């Protein structure tokens, strides 16, 4: 299978080294030119020496607004500052000047939510444009709009994650607040600009003309009004300026389980494709995954002779202890009570759950719904979604329908969510569908069957492959699958960072 | 009266749409129907089924035994007594009481409701049949006798009909195996 | 300007009373000619006689998907059962067989998005036939698609807000997990069935034929999977269990705050009518709108001669105590200072906000941003985000831009939103956005300004019109204003049933 | 009290008839419904998965406006009647009901198929919610009350706030006659009249050591009562045991 | 009947309590003048309308007296700039 995975990857690596140049070469010069930093070298350059960075969704918008928002104009990710773990974020000011697209919201929201959720310090690097006002009924006004940056800020702000701001740009309208909002803020002399109102607006209402840096340049903000806090002199100072802000934010509470010294796995993470089919249509044992991305190799199965369409075991990966819970198969009434049994005792140990979907969904027929098989879901379904450990999914393969639930998906909020290039994500799969169809449409000609079908296979292999559920940002990223180990491993020490709330379950249904 | 002005106890029926009618099915000699009220007990409509409609007015007191109803403008007095089910009513020279009676249900039943099935509450064997085959029987009668774990279960007709027997005294049973249909 | 509001009220009734036929004759006949009570006669049907039901988002969906969907196939809102204010969700049978569209989800997700917020028992009468294939990618699979109702369906359980099914018709895929994940579930007998995959499935899958009966009908799963509790005969005895196990939930928490007996207001609530202009360009003093809405036309204004284009005070409405906070013009500095000061006084004294937004946005120019105007927002908007007593919002008129964020819109999680029928919502006003365009367009003839502008008029009146709004779920509903006063004090008993957290706030940038 | 108490109830019925509907015999079976709507509030009474698990009987009532979860034994002990038992009381847990359990209980189901059916996976899940739950547990024996059964239904050893008897009631790690076959079993062939001589020491042991006054002398209940009390006696325990507050719903692992 | 009245204010006021000063609400500029500078004037009478962000702000006295108008159409007005004030 390794040429497919290998096409696969370099698929993903072609388009990932597209997105990272972020606009076109004119807006780069122009950017360069006015002696700025680009927006991923005021990412690197914020990074401890050599940092990794996990970044969120950096295909987010891949292949909608006629692919001109590459990245959704922005970069958001988790990277160590200062010796601690940060998110992220800064306008990609080279993409439309750094309007936000409804998909910009989405990425600002989600690097957001996952900076409460693992209690991460919040860097925004502001320098946008404003909203997208052709779709600025997707922009703003609802619960998920961009109004809910600021609710964002002021409610991490209260359990005292830190918000930072530096504005290395414009920051207009409803932006405004992204630096008025912050704990502390940078402003760098002479290319910053803050105002509720801009000149176009000042303009149109009053007639007065004023430039940007009257109206709200850095030097007014740092000198008169007080809305920032330190004057940079170059996005480089500025930089330096968050770096030495963060280090006053002390250290990150220790894990609540325990770290052992990580162990080296027993294969090189390459052999992942050998082994996994890219055709969703071929078996396979997942343990050949398993054994392979694990410390040592070292696997304790949990029922292994029961419900053996699921996997479930305790392992680790880089030291960090995971219970692990991998499909292998259809999901019988067996596997979702094995699950759930799991899923409490990992609970109960304080122990970070890995799920690795390849679900086609529930075993169907008379005698499996007369035996409660719905009842078993609903109880791995109630131990995924009230879980206290942390929870991170990749998905390897198929994602479908319920499945898609009783294995921690989106709707249960895992710390994250990965694809591989391989996986697909809908409702039901691609030939599940035209089946189900053609069988209500009735007996038809092979010829006429394949013209009824072939729509339908469109639609499902269109909206479910992994680059339309990544541009979504459904998912937190397609990772190639020899990263998965490394991706999990970076994961497992920030999810550690939050403290556990205590267990509690709603009613199993016995 | 007793909702005392809390917005979400008052029976007001308030809607953001239009509201909808305080309704209450009403049995009094021969007639059930139902009684469609809007508006407040100051001033009111109130409508019939298979009925008229009527401007209503309603002077309640709180622990009064008199109630006072304007009817398309007559005014009549009536002595009212309540109990848990029935509301009497004495008032222009005539005395009557009314019942508030359930719904009908949705759907009828079909006759198979006159049916039932007897299944054994263990498995064991048929130690007696008390009933002939296909024989008119009353919810009183013992149909068959199960034994198991040295327990006599003997299994009473819960409804007059004919009853059908479908095993004889040594069959080994099974949980939930028909031992007698019983049918109207 | 009472005929323009009564133009527009008897619109917006007219839309209502549409929408609650639910959808075509012939599918109203065939649902009760097979013996079953319509959608809104189970929901009426289930309610303490005579109780209020405040519906939720009535006109959802209106105007998507070709108006196929009325309602978007779904009856929401609170209404008391057996002496509690329950949250009701049906599912609308005769609207597309109850397919869930995108905004059926969206309507599914806010009922038990306000049932956590207000500790309120939720009631599922469920008849539904599934996800809309054509739009599957927007029922499934993100975080706030149809896989979230179970996640919130176990949470709400695991905190001990009950969750009680009942099964009235068809319940498939995915939906099995409505019944199965309740605290208890009642199916009616030879009408509904449950499975996790259905006949046409099975068939596909393993060519069995079965009826919808024998895969999972309602004697399979009361006698022999368990998957349901009570089986019931018909609809009324559905309606009936579903009473007495409400009924064994005990009572309501009483509210934090005190309840004094309700006064009446001192006018006639269509004397709204009259002193609030339909045309949001005409100035008009707020207070005429508190006068009448507030118990006796008690109001004890805070700073009443201080940022005076803000009205802040004391009142009671149906013997609830609210901080009452309307816009009276464009906000100041010195008006959002005040209005972060109120909202302190509110929150120590645990008094609810009342929201009522006609705001066009903060003054503009550079002595605005010189004096810091963006942080005096900035503390406003730290300030609702982190108030921990219930806020409402009613839009009154205009809600634009950043002063939608600074008066508690959806973004900032109010209890409740609503629009009035003249309000409109926009990230920025229609003829601002086409004065600022046509400003940065630069100098025209009247009629080529004309025909620049008025494209632009269209779109943000097309997008900003309430009826856009709540079809979309941005708010609540739209209601009349002369039923202001009585939806409040409808909400005013529910929001009080939850209990207060400590104060807390972010960083007030001071 | 955490819970709600309505005004009480008068019952239907006049609590002698409890004397009409209870065997004093163990081995004839009857429907413990005759017992519930007899000593409820009003006879009203909403059973919880009626046509499902249906040897064990569960339902919410009042006893004199208290609350009561009742969970009664109605046969043999099942899978299905032991996760019945374990939802229910669940569901009690969370809506802080106190429980009632009504034992007449000789055991679970034996055989091949109900132990490949998990049926102690079942009882296990029962044993933990009654041992887990926080809410006040009252027990009344009224007629047998052996082995598992008895652990899986509240028992001395759970700390039901008070377990009470009546006077058929018996306690014991088997029945009599249970004992008696067992070791006759394992006796193997022997003539009848040579059985009966086997077996008339096994009963007459298990009789002595289960009699209700047996039981009470050492204090394995608070007391022998009159049936016709049953109702006063758990009204006043109703009103005693809200007396302490609850500690919040925790459970041990259940064996799915 | 008996009523219970509220006390007497402890200072009388001053002969100024009738007097009302109307200002600006917004910065913008005079439209029109309502009333001719020093006539009387009744409660509800529009005296001074200011256009200010593309709205007319028309501006009442509240009280009956001799309005005094303190600006022209076409002025530009400030914030808080008195306008016209009502003399008793
Ligand atoms: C051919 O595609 C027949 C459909 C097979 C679908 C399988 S069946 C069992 C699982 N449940 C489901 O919904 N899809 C899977
Ligand atoms: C003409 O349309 C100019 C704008 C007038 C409305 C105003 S100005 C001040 C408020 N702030 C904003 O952004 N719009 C509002
Ligand atoms: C006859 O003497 C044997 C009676 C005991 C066996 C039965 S089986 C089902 C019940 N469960 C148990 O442990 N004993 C009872």
């Amino acid at each position: 299978h390794r040429d497919e995975h290998l096409a696969l990857v370099a698929e993903l690596r072609s388009k990932l080294a597209a997105a990272a140049l972020g606009g076109p070469e004119r807006a780069r010069e122009r950017h360069v030119g006015r002696g700025k930093l680009l927006p991923r070298d005021r990412v690197d350059g914020l990074l401890d020496p050599g940092s990794p960075f996990l970044e969120l969704a950096p295909l987010a918008a891949g292949g909608m607004y006629d692919d001109e928002c590459p990245g959704a104009g922005m970069i958001a990710g988790i990277g160590r500052v200062s010796g601690r773990e940060c998110v992220i974020v800064a306008n990609d000011a080279t993409v439309k000047g750094g309007t936000y697209y409804p998909i910009t919201v989405k990425k600002h929201l989600r690097a957001q939510e996952i900076a409460l959720q693992n209690k991460l310090p919040c860097i925004y690097l502001v320098d946008s444009g404003g909203a997208f006002l052709p779709r600025q009924d997707e922009v703003f006004p609802d619960r998920d709009h961009f109004g809910r940056i600021f609710y964002n800020q002021a409610t991490m702000s209260a359990q005292g994650i830190a918000q930072i701001a530096a504005v290395l740009g414009s920051c207009t309208a409803g932006g405004a607040y992204v630096p008025a909002m912050s704990d502390e803020a940078v402003i760098v002399r002479n290319q910053g600009t803050i105002f509720l109102g801009g000149p176009p607006l000042v303009k149109a209402a009053t007639g007065e003309v004023v430039t940007a840096e009257e109206l709200g340049g850095g030097d007014l903000h740092s000198k008169t009004s007080g809305v920032t806090d330190h004057l940079a002199h170059d996005d480089r100072d500025a930089l330096r300026i968050v770096r030495n802000i963060v280090a006053t934010l002390g250290p990150a509470e220790p894990p609540p389980w325990q770290v052992l010294p990580a162990v080296d796995p027993i294969a090189d993470q390459t052999e992942l494709y050998d082994v996994v089919p890219v055709d969703a249509r071929v078996p396979y044992d997942v343990h050949e995954v398993i054994t392979r991305i694990v410390d040592g190799g070292e696997f304790g199965e949990f029922k292994a002779e029961y419900g053996t369409t699921l996997v479930t075991g305790f392992a680790r990966i880089h030291g960090h202890p995971v219970g692990i819970i991998a499909n292998n198969g259809v999901l019988f009434g067996e596997s979702a009570v094995k699950g759930a049994h799991f899923i409490e005792l990992c609970d109960k140990r304080k122990t970070p759950l890995l799920f690795l979907q390849n679900i086609s969904g529930f075993m169907v027929g008379r005698d499996y719904e007369a035996g409660g098989i719905a009842k078993h879901g609903a109880k791995m379904v109630t131990a995924v979604a009230c879980a206290r450990v942390p929870k991170l999914t990749v998905v390897i393969g198929g994602s479908y329908g319920a499945g898609n639930y009783s294995m921690c998906g989106r709707a249960y909020s895992p710390r994250f969510l990965w694809m591989w290039p391989n996986a697909r994500i809908s409702v039901m799969g691609g030939e599940q569908a035209a089946s189900v169809l053609a069988t209500v449409r009735g007996e038809m000609t092979d010829a006429e069957a394949e013209e009824f079908k072939a729509p339908i296979r469109e639609q499902y292999e269109h909206q479910g492959n992994p680059y339309y559920s990544t541009a979504r940002l459904w998912d937190d990223g397609v990772i190639d699958p020899a990263d998965t180990r490394t991706v999990v491993g970076l994961a497992l020490s920030v999810v550690g960072q939050a403290p556990l709330e205590p267990v509690s379950y709603g009613v199993f249904r016995m | 009266s007793a909702a005392g002005g809390d917005l979400w106890r008052v029976p007001s029926g308030w809607r953001v749409g239009e509201w909808a009618p305080a309704t209450f099915r009403l049995h009094a000699g021969d007639r059930t129907d139902h009684v469609y009220i809007t508006g407040n007990p100051e001033r009111a409509s109130a409508a019939v089924e298979h009925g008229d409609t009527h401007t209503v007015s309603a002077d309640f007191t709180p622990g009064s035994d008199t109630f006072a109803v304007t009817l398309d403008g007559l005014r009549t007095d009536y002595r009212v007594a309540v109990t848990d089910s029935q509301i009497w009513l004495s008032g222009g020279g005539r005395t009557w009481s009314v019942q508030k009676v359930r719904e009908e249900p949705v759907r009828p039943d079909d006759a198979h409701s006159g049916d039932a099935e007897l299944v054994s509450p263990m498995p064991g064997s048929v130690v007696a049949v008390g009933v002939p085959d296909g024989s008119d029987v009353t919810a009183g009668t013992v149909v068959v006798t199960v034994e198991a774990m040295k327990m006599e279960h003997a299994l009473t007709a819960p409804v007059d009909g004919v009853a059908k027997i479908l095993v004889a005294v040594g069959d080994q049973v099974k949980v939930g195996q028909p031992l007698a249909r019983i049918t109207a």
